[PDB]
RNA sequence: UUAAGUUAUUAAGGGCGCACGGUGGAUGCCUUGGCACUAGAAGCCGAUGAAGGACGUUACUAACGACGAUAUGCUUUGGG
RNA sequence: ACCGAUAGUGAACCAGUACCGUGAGGGAAAGGUGAAAAGCACCCCGGAAGGGGAGUGAAAUAGAACCUGAAACCGUGUGCU
RNA sequence: GACAAUGGUAGGAGAGCGUUCUAAGGGCGUUGAAGCAUGAUCGUAAGGACAUGUGGAGCGCUUAGAAGUGAGAAUGCCGGUGUGAGUCGCGAAAGACGGGUGAGAAUCCCGUCCACCGAUUGACUAAGGUUUCCAGAGGAAGGCUCGUCCGCUCUGGGUUAGU
RNA sequence: CGCGAGCUGGGUUCAGAACGUCGUGAGACAGUUCGGUCCCUAUCCGUCGUGGGCGUAGGAAAUUUGAGAGGAGCUGUCCUU
RNA sequence: AUGAUGAGGUUAAUAGGUUCGAGGUGGAAGCAUGGUGACAUGUGGAGCUGACGAAUACUAAUCGAUCGAAGACUUAAU
């Protein structure tokens, strides 16, 4: 079985976290959650919630038990971006882009 | 400095309204301000 | 100091090898022995270091 | 010897208001830079106390602050009378190494790496 | 066992193909709106204050529309 | 034997608006849920946003710039290398 | 059947594919149209069908007619997304600690210590701007970071003259 | 007439001015004179340094020959014969 | 520069502190004494002393975690 959880419109950028996916990705859960409880960047708070979102709707919804789990897939998309315009000299403005990103955690018991 | 020092009094003793009326061609430019749309006249 | 050239995707993934973050320098706490802790680092959970509480 | 981000005068003045909130609240949470340049500068403090004269009371003027702390017996005492009266008489078989560091893990911040240090 | 020779495995990362996704807003379908015109009517308003606007009126009121201290409307005649 | 939302009026939408300019003046972008609002009671994670189940619905893979939803672009997994 | 010709720019000639609409005729479609995507499909070419997934309502086919009738380039116009690149930069400057607040704290509040200005970075005040004032709530966007905060957002108040 | 994304900018070679001379004149002179803004965060190759991956048929630690490569390569004065 | 290289990681002298010194500065603070005073003298080559030498576990280098072989085939001599 399989079990997600998703946040949308989330204002971090998509390379900047899924530096901290890559070390989530195929793991048991309370080690991940340890990966980004220890982690310092900032990214990590908002995908640790992504993850007990998914540990607790599995535990919930779909009667999986919390131990055997482990992170099949975790992956971040590009969501919207928010132009904006930082004023460089002479005039001369200079586009800025308050990028998004779609984390969605995918947690499995290995069957 | 620059080159638009603000003042009520000579923004509206000669774009304003009384000095348009005051004048021939003034006129002539509340007529097409009228006659275009605009909501604000002068 | 400009590019004439784009850079490729291929050259652009080729060189976001090295820019990775690692895992950090985690140990288990043994009061505790789960909930993951820093090395040489206090646990926030049990405020410990070598059994005493902090 | 270590520079703090900070100009010679600058670094002297944070060093100082260090040991001395050290002094008053025997333990503060700071940067472990920070703190391994304070430990050395609370312990020489802690020697002249233990040597007890008044020359050095005078020599430890020079890098204390004149701050006032109120006792739990609701009474008025500076840094330097702390120091002197009870620091230094608690530490009289302790040759050196008057204060600890714990370090405690990254700030949110700046990623710096933030410390406990105490005179234990 | 030793000597000589031959050869693979690796993939940090990359390429090709496939599958799944996201952003993005093209395309298709549609139309509240517009364009060109036909027939008929009409071809001015204003000092008994114009055209155009400002300010205000609603139970709650920011704005568009209608309205004017009789103010989100008053009377009458007919329709319904 | 006219357009069908980069078209057609500058304007299908509160457009001669927003914005620019002292000023005359210039001058935009921006359409679509569904038959009907029946517009997600309720439980879980979360501080919230957001999400997962449940239920309305034919359809939510229709959940509010909500018909379809291409390409560039960003990624995840993997067969051959 | 025999024989021959068939490189090609500017360019001349000819036969055609396709697009939008219309007339006529014959037809398809919620048992699923157009459109999109996938395919190892047919034709001498432009290009045409068939299936499957999506999609949810219009569309082809024959003959003929009319055109806003085909785009890879115009330092083309409009929009979208990227590379440069996690790279410059984050805007003259002294902050540190303790206690709180809170999901969250270098960044908010209080206190202390230190420092900066001091013909002033202070006090008033004409223009100008026109509610930015004040109080209580909030953290989407703004703030070149964070944010429990704000000259931002919500609500409600606030400007009293015979001199 | 190596080298200005490595410098300078005296000189020539913009606009100001003045002398001689020419020209009716505007103005002109390889005639002279005073003065006069030198933009760029390096993508690729290249170069100098510095590391990770794998490979070198087991995995490791140390010492190592040298296919090659690079460097240095100067010269006076004095004394004696 | 960062990685790296090297010294060490409690069976421990890696750094800090502490006690001794070297080198440097050059005669602390307090007290007394002579002077009206500025000052001078003695106690005393005084006291201070960042990086250098030595000794010393007083503090921190904790408990831990990860990676890392079982050695292909063929031919010949044994
Ligand atoms: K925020
Ligand atoms: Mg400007
Ligand atoms: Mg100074
Ligand atoms: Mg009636
Ligand atoms: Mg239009
Ligand atoms: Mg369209
Ligand atoms: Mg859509
Ligand atoms: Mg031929
Ligand atoms: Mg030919
Ligand atoms: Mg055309
Ligand atoms: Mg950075
Ligand atoms: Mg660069
Ligand atoms: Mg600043
Ligand atoms: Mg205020
Ligand atoms: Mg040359
Ligand atoms: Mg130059
Ligand atoms: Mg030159
Ligand atoms: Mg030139
Ligand atoms: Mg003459
Ligand atoms: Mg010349
Ligand atoms: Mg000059
Ligand atoms: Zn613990």
């Amino acid at each position: 079985m399989e079990a997600k959880a998703v946040a949308r419109t989330i204002r971090i950028a998509p390379r900047k976290v899924r530096l901290v996916l890559d070390l989530i990705r195929g793991k048991n859960a309370a080690e991940a959650i340890a990966i980004l409880k220890l982690t310092n960047k900032a990214s990590s708070p908002v995908i640790e919630k992504v993850l007990m979102s998914a540990l607790a709707n599995a535990e919930h919804n779909y009667d999986m038990n919390t131990d055997e789990l482990v992170v099949k897939e975790a992956y971040a998309n590009e969501g919207p971006t928010l132009k904006r315009f930082r004023p460089r000299a002479q005039g001369r403005a200079s586009a800025i882009n308050k990028r998004t990103s779609h984390i969605t955690i995918v947690v499995s018991d290995g069957k | 400095k620059r080159t638009y020092q603000p003042n009520k009094r000579k923004h509206s003793k000669v774009h304003g309204f009384r000095k348009r009326m005051s004048t021939k061609n003034g006129r002539k430019v509340l007529a097409r301000r009228r006659r275009k749309g605009r909501k604000v006249l002068s | 100091a400009v590019p004439k050239r784009r850079t490729s995707k291929t050259r652009k993934n080729k060189r976001r090898t090295h820019f990775k973050i690692s895992v950090p320098g985690m140990t288990e706490c043994p009061n505790c022995g789960r909930e993951y802790k820093l090395s040489h680092r206090v646990c926030k959970n049990c405020g410990s270091y070598n059994g005493e509480e902090v | 010897y270590r520079k703090l981000g900070r100009t010679s005068d600058q670094r002297k003045a944070m060093l100082r208001d260090l040991a001395t909130s050290l002094i008053i609240s025997e333990r503060i949470e700071t940067t472990e830079a920070r703190a391994k340049e304070v430990r050395s500068v609370v312990e020489k403090l802690i020697t002249l106390g233990k040597k007890g004269d008044l020359a050095s009371r005078r020599n430890a003027a020079k890098t204390l602050r004149n701050v006032e702390i109120l006792n739990e017996d609701e009474t008025t005492q500076t840094a330097l009378q702390k120091l002197f009266g009870e620091i230094a008489e608690r530490y009289t078989e302790r040759q050196g190494g008057y204060t600890r560091i714990l370090k405690q893990g990254p700030r949110r911040g700046d990623g710096a790496e933030s410390v406990i240090i105490e005179l234990v």
